[PDB]
């Protein structure tokens, strides 16, 4: 007869820039991104990995993450949609989150693209492993 | 830029 709402923020974002010189294959963007916690907080705590699934088009697409930080570092010619998995260190349902990330490019002659995409996730009466882990960030 |  007493309850409990544990409430998690993430930061999901991106940063992208035209490259000063296209590479050999034509790709023209340099761009990153990341899944952190705010102010430099320890999310490692209660994440157990990361998955950032790229599009077809790149080598090895589905990049993982086991340790901070969750970022992907690549070169490319067209923005996507980029389907990122956080995975928590839950036994219980739900184990991870999937978010739809845009990832888009700027064309050159405009200021590069720092995209911020702030998350929040509720767990309502986890078990007191997950609590902890959760807690302790 | 265009979406792939």
């Amino acid at each position: 007869a007493s309850s409990c709402a544990v409430q998690v923020k993430l930061e999901l974002g991106h940063r992208a820039q035209v490259r000063k010189k296209p590479t050999v294959e034509g790709f023209t963007h340099d761009w990153m991104v990341f899944v952190r916690g705010p102010e430099h907080s320890n999310i490692q705590h209660f994440v157990e990995k990361v998955v950032f699934h790229l599009h077809e088009s790149f080598p090895r697409p589905k990049r993982v993450c086991k340790d901070p930080p969750y970022k992907v570092e690549e070169s490319g010619y067209a923005g996507f949609i980029l389907p990122i998995e956080v995975y928590f260190k839950n036994k219980e349902e739900p184990r991870k989150v999937r978010f739809d990330y845009d990832l888009f490019l700027h064309l050159e002659g405009h200021p590069p693209v720092n995209h911020l995409r702030c998350e929040k996730l509720t767990f309502n009466n986890p078990t007191e492993d997950f609590r902890r882990k959760l807690l302790k960030a | 830029t265009a979406x792939x």
